[PDB]
């Protein structure tokens, strides 16, 4: 009865930390294989 | 903090849609925070419209955030972000090399060690490729190897360049399992194009929603402590207007609404790296007179002998079944005025 949830087409990625909400990093995976 | 974390959100997500500009279909990596550090960094030591411009531009309003407020509030984040924690590697520092020759203010050195951690070395530019091997190197150091070669190339009349890094190593809150991982699965690149990718597997509870507004999935997956990493998967053919809405008032909603349950989740193994000149974006952004031959660094050099004259960053990010390793490091150069 469970979602799935795939992770297989681009995607935007946030790293946050939690105490000062800060953005650590941000970016979008197109292709996770290039260059 | 957190109205300077949402002003710090709101610029990289405005930075973000400026490089989906210059690079456009291709992989996004940076740490805003790094970005927004060091050119905080270089404003301590500008004056009038060439401080104000550089703070503006950062997305800051000087009638609701005074200078000083700004200035204070970024040496609590950076302080808040050092500070030593459970079972996740977290650093951000700085670093000013500065020309033999300059003559920097002691009060502004003094200042950006004790209140920034800033680290403060005296530079020979005159051998201008030792003096960029020294400074590549520090930021590998620093970045625990992860951030190589950071400069490319360093004008041969610098005489001072400012630099800080990050790194991250953090564990996920739940690790996957290294045995269920698929050797090679299929990652959409564009309509008909795909790549093969390790795909990692896992079952598990998680912070997810689907956004009806915007037709994307949102999964959060908690490191072990007291940092998240957000998975943000639009609908086939979305992803621009997905881009277009992010903001904190975004992040605001989706930390309202994200609700744990059950997911059969499917992660990919994989690194990547991106490199930005930064020079003329900025100065489009808003930062003018930092450049210009009327450049008011008044608060760094007797002098003020310099301008900015060229700006870089370098990111990079591996995600496998243990965790997180990311590293970043910004580089602002300046030259004689
Ligand atoms: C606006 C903003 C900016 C940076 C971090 C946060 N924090 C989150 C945003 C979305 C989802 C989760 C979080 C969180 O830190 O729990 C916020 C609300």
């Amino acid at each position: 009865l469970h979602p799935i949830i795939q992770i297989d087409r681009s995607f935007m990625l946030l790293i946050l930390e939690r105490s000062t909400r800060s953005i650590l990093f941000l970016g979008k995976v197109v292709n996770p294989t290039e260059a | 903090l957190y109205k300077m974390s949402s002003i710090n959100a709101d610029f990289a997500f405005n930075l973000y849609r400026r490089f989906t500009v210059e690079t456009p279909d291709k992989n996004i990596f940076f740490s805003p925070v790094s970005i927004s550090a060091a050119l905080v960094m270089l404003s301590f030591g500008a004056c009038c419209s060439t401080q104000t411009e550089i703070v503006e531009t950062l997305g800051f309003n000087l009638t609701d955030t005074p200078m000083v407020e700004i200035q204070h509030g970024f040496q609590h984040l950076i302080c808040s972000l050092n500070f030593p924690k459970k079972e996740l590697e977290l650093q951000i520092g700085n670093a000013l090399f500065i020309g033999k020759h300059l003559k920097p203010l002691a009060k502004f050195l003094n200042d950006v060690k004790t209140l920034y951690e800033t680290e403060v070395f005296s530079t020979d530019f005159s051998n201008i490729s030792a003096a960029k091997q020294e400074i590549n190197s520090h930021v590998e150091m620093q970045t625990k190897g992860k951030v190589v070669g950071l400069i490319q190339d360093l004008k041969p009349n610098t005489i001072m360049v400012l630099v800080n890094y990050i790194h991250f190593k953090a564990q996920w809150a739940n690790p996957f399992d290294p045995s269920k991982t698929e050797d090679s699965s299929s990652f959409l690149i564009d309509k008909t194009t795909t790549v093969q990718v390790p795909m990692m597997h896992q079952m598990e509870q998680y912070y997810h929603l689907v956004d009806m507004e915007l037709n994307c999935t949102v999964l959060q997956m908690d490191y072990s402590k007291n940092a998240l990493a957000l998975f943000v998967l639009p609908k086939e053919g979305q992803m621009e207007s997905v881009e277009a809405a992010m903001s904190s008032k975004t992040l605001k909603k989706w930390n309202r609404l994200l609700q744990k349950g059950w997911v059969d989740l499917f992660v990919p193994k994989f690194s990547i790296s991106a490199t930005y000149d930064l020079g003329a974006t900025l100065l489009k952004m808003g930062i003018q007179h930092a450049y210009s031959e009327n450049a008011d660094f008044s608060g760094l050099t007797e002098d003020n002998g310099l301008k900015l004259s060229n700006a870089a960053h370098k990111a990079v990010l591996h995600i496998g079944e243990k965790g997180t390793e990311a590293a970043g490091a910004m580089f602002l150069e300046a030259i004689p005025r």
